[PDB]
């Protein structure tokens, strides 16, 4: 029951944590991301 | 001086908006949900 609760809370679909994926470099976000609280950053270097 | 005598008559001499459209930026629409009743079901079983 507890593990099914974990699977329902985090939505562990066939391909990872929903649209979110975790790789070697870091988070890869295949969904929108609206945050309720202020975020922080260090740089924002868009790719050429 | 008659040489620089000038004659002139009538003639016929006849010679703002701002807008930019982006594509999209919608916020979190329909902002309401709860995680208790389903939790109550899966912890009441
Ligand atoms: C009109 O006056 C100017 C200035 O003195 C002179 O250079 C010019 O030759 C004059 N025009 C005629 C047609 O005389």
């Amino acid at each position: 029951a507890m593990t099914i609760w974990i699977l329902k809370v985090m939505n562990f679909t066939i391909d990872g944590m929903g649209n979110l994926r975790i790789t070697e470099k870091g988070l890869k976000l295949e969904g929108d991301s609206e945050f309720l609280q202020p975020l922080y950053a260090k740089e924002i270097q868009s790719r050429p | 001086d008659w040489c620089n005598v000038s004659l002139v008559d009538t003639s016929v001499p006849e010679p703002g908006i701002l807008e930019h459209d982006p594509f999209f930026c919608p916020p979190t629409e329909a902002t309401a949900r709860d995680f208790l009743a389903d939790a109550l079901v899966t912890l009441l079983v």
